[PDB]
Order: C-alpha cells, then sequence, then structure tokens
C-alpha cells in the first residue's frame, strides 16, 4: 500500500528499537558517523539548547550526511517503548538517531525507498 | 585491569576449587581411584559407587 | 589378522558367566573356531573408611571392597560377525572393550 | 559472624559520586568560526575509536585504557 | 555488572538455542563449560541466573555444587522479548526430535 516518510518515521525508530541502539547523551555520539555505518538522522520540532543543534549541524557537515526535520517526532519515537526493563526511573530524549544500518537483514520494507529518496535530497 | 588479570596465580596443587565434588566441604578428601570425594558423601553415597561389604 | 577379542568387564560372577555362555553359544550357533573363556584376575579394590562424621567413639571403619571380574573372549572371525552376535540384549552392568589386531 | 570493628579510618566502600555538567564538549571545541577542527586531539590507531572517543596527553606520559598506547611528549 | 547489555543478549539467544543448561558454582572460573572461549564469566552466569530469579521467571534444582536452570512459559516469553526477536528460533532438539 502507499506508505509516506511520516509513517516511515515509525518504521525506523522500530527497526531502531529492534537492534536497540538510540544513543543518547552527549559522549559518544559520532562514533558511528566518522565510518558511516548510519544511512539515516531524525531531528525535531524545534531545539532546546543552541549548543546542541549547531554542534549537530557542524557534525552533518564535517560528514556531509543531510539531515531530515519533521514535526512531533516525541510521540513517533515514544509510541515504540524507551521504558529501560519496567517502571523503575523515566525515559528522556531530544534527537532520535538510527544508527547502524537503515534496514533488517531479513525484514526489508518499502518504506526503505521513500525514506532515502527523502533522505539524499 | 582486572578482565586481562583474572586468574593470574595458578593454583594446581592446592584442592581449594578440587574438593570434594558434591558440595562446599574438605578435610578428608581422598584420591583413590580418583573418587574427590569426603569421607561423608562416599559413606552415604556408597551403595551407588558399587562398593560393598562383605570383609 | 582376524582375531577378535573381547575384554568384558563386570561387577557380577553370575550375570559375567550369563554373558559369555550367550556370546559363545552365539559363536557355537555359527561355525567360529573360538578359545574358552580367559578370566583375568578379579580386581579387588579396598576403601576403609571412617564411620564417625567426627571423630569420636571407639576407632571404628568400614572396608568397602569393589570386586571387578573380567573375562576375554577371543575368536577367529571378522568382527562383523560378533557385532551381529552382539545385539542381543547385553546385560547391565557388563561393559565390553573391543581389541582388533 | 562478628564485627570486624572498623572504626579508625574510613568505613567506606563505596564508589566515587561526582557532579558535573549536562553538556560536558572535552572532544570538540565550539565557539570557533570554523567547519572543521584543528586536530589537537591524538590520533588513535586503535579500532576502537571514531570521532567520539579520543585521549586527552597530560604533560606525565600519555595516557590511555582502551588500547595501551604511548604517544610520549614529556 | 561493568558488563555490556550486549553480552548479555548473546547470553540470551545462547541460551535460547536451548532450554536449560546446567552452571558450575564457582566465581574465579574465567570461562563457561559450554560457552569456552566466548568472553562469558562464570560469576556473571550466575548473575543472569540470579537476576530472573529475582525476577521470578525461573528458578533451579542446584545438585552437586552445580547450578540447575529453569525457565517457564512466562520467563521464556521475556527472554523472546528482551531478545526483540521472533518467536521463530524454538530450541533445537525439537528439529533433532
Amino acid at each position: 500500500g502507499v506508505m509516506d516518510v511520516n509513517t516511515a518515521l515509525q518504521e525506523v525508530l522500530k527497526t531502531a528499537l529492534i537492534h536497540d541502539g538510540l544513543a543518547r547523551g552527549i559522549r559518544e555520539a559520532a562514533k558511528a558517523l566518522d565510518k558511516r555505518q548510519a544511512h539515516l538522522c531524525v531531528l525535531a520540532s524545534n531545539c532546546d539548547e543552541p549548543m546542541y543543534v549547531k554542534l549537530v549541524e557542524a557534525l552533518c557537515a564535517e560528514h556531509q550526511i543531510n539531515l531530515i526535520k519533521v514535526d512531533d517526532n516525541k510521540k513517533l519515537g515514544e509510541w515504540v517503548g524507551l521504558c529501560k526493563i519496567d517502571r523503575e526511573g523515566k525515559p528522556r530524549k531530544v534527537v532520535g538517531c538510527s544508527c547502524v544500518v537503515v534496514k533488517d537483514y531479513g525484514k526489508e520494507s518499502q518504506a526503505k525507498d521513500v525514506i532515502e529518496e527523502y533522505f539524499k535530497c | 585491569g582486572h578482565q586481562q588479570l583474572y586468574w593470574s596465580h595458578p593454583r594446581k596443587f592446592g584442592q581449594g576449587s578440587r574438593s570434594c565434588r558434591v558440595c562446599s566441604n574438605r578435610h578428608g578428601l581422598i584420591r583413590k581411584y580418583g573418587l574427590n570425594m569426603c569421607r561423608q558423601c562416599f559413606r552415604q553415597y556408597a551403595k551407588d559407587i558399587g562398593f560393598i561389604k562383605l570383609d | 589378522i582376524h582375531r577378535i577379542r573381547i575384554t568384558l568387564t563386570s561387577r557380577n560372577v553370575k550375570s559375567l558367566e550369563k554373558v559369555c555362555a550367550d556370546l559363545i553359544r552365539g559363536a557355537k550357533e555359527k561355525n567360529l573356531k573360538v578359545k574358552g573363556p580367559v578370566r583375568m584376575p578379579t580386581k579387588t579394590l579396598r576403601i576403609t573408611t571412617r564411620k564417625t562424621p567426627c571423630g569420636e567413639g571407639s576407632k571404628t571403619w568400614d572396608r568397602f571392597q569393589m570386586r571387578i571380574h573380567k573375562r576375554l573372549i577371543d575368536l577367529h572371525s571378522p568382527s562383523e560377525i560378533v557385532k551381529q552376535i552382539t545385539s542381543i540384549s547385553i546385560e547391565p552392568g557388563v561393559e565390553v572393550e573391543v581389541t582388533i589386531a | 559472624k562478628k564485627r570486624k570493628k572498623k572504626s579508625y579510618t574510613t568505613p567506606k566502600k563505596n564508589k566515587h559520586k561526582r557532579k558535573k555538567v549536562k553538556l560536558a564538549v572535552l572532544k570538540y571545541y565550539k565557539v570557533d568560526e570554523n567547519g572543521k577542527i584543528s586536530r589537537l586531539r591524538r590520533e588513535c590507531p586503535s579500532d576502537e575509536c571514531g570521532a567520539g572517543v579520543f585521549m586527552a596527553s597530560h604533560f606525565d606520559r600519555h595516557y590511555c585504557g582502551k588500547c595501551c598506547l604511548t604517544y610520549c611528549f614529556n | 555488572m561493568l558488563m555490556p547489555k550486549k553480552n548479555r543478549i548473546a547470553i540470551y539467544e545462547l541460551l535460547f538455542k536451548e532450554g536449560v543448561m546446567v552452571a558450575k558454582k564457582d566465581v574465579h572460573m574465567p570461562k563457561h563449560p559450554e560457552l569456552a572461549d566466548k568472553n562469558v564469566p562464570n560469576l556473571h552466569v550466575m548473575k543472569a541466573m540470579q537476576s530472573l530469579k529475582s525476577r521470578g521467571y525461573v528458578k533451579e534444582q542446584f545438585a552437586w555444587r552445580h547450578f540447575y536452570w529453569y525457565l517457564t512459559n512466562e520467563g521464556i516469553q521475556y527472554l523472546r522479548d528482551y531478545l526483540h526477536l521472533p518467536p521463530e528460533i524454538v530450541p533445537a532438539t525439537l528439529r533433532r526430535s
């Protein structure tokens, strides 16, 4: 069926969830960016700290990778579950990263083509 | 650096880790035919080993 | 050479002799020249253990003795025939070592 | 079992607990008007360091802890 | 445990290749009798089992200084969830049954 980038964002976040990943914090962010094992990026609406967003832009410039900026990405990333073992402690996230490979080895999808067509522009 | 330092000294002559094969017990280990038990477990479990009393 | 040697060892003399009689009859069921069962000296294993778990009372010991009885049957035949005779529901506790030379 | 009476020196086996900033940037420099980076962090030949992991060199020896190397400039 | 999560999921996969194995009662044993030379500390093996004992979905039948693993359907479900994998990996013994 016809399935767009907005719906494909759920798919890419789910694929990231299956391989855990989803690097958080500030430290150890550009490990996969140097050797290009990650071929997809996600950004949230607006920003809270200019330092982080300008660092992310400068890093994308250092790696020649184009970002994707969407609206209400937080709910689409929360639908996949970020519990971190049961209701003990709370999650917190700002920028969604589908690090290390886009698609599963045994589970492909047509969303990859449209996501990358809107990702390489 | 304990990951590469773990188990540094080979304790081969001692039977702290080569004690009675049943439980955490020592003080009376016998190696006749390689039993590796104390007297307690051997005597209570000698019926299954095959050692009988007709002497 | 086709001299197949069964080194058969067990804890019970009667079970051992029943195994030997059945094997030598199965050889006697076929046309196979055989030798009589050769009885190597039984191994008597002694373990003298103090009885009281903590040293107290009169010095009392148990003497557990292990009698291991071993026969050999060397017959002039290919080992396949002996294996054909083998599938006879061998008695438990009787172990067979196969020697081919 | 009975008391061993830890009463003279510190009776503490707990590990370290430190407070610092949420945004700690020591692998890069900011407020530099430059998209590139002038490499003052030492190049690490280990296949476990990317662009997010580097080392800082002090006046005494060269520190390590990943592959046990030495870039000594004392 | 000062141990990476990826290795814990590797332990989960190696267990999921079967249904139950046994553990050696020792914390000084560098390796694992089943997972020999796979960087799996025995003390962390019993760490894993004691964690799922705290959860309450696994048990043991310890004997002769040897832990005897257990696994109930809810525990198998939890391991197949945290592995983030399909339940299709049934123990290979039924493929050799």
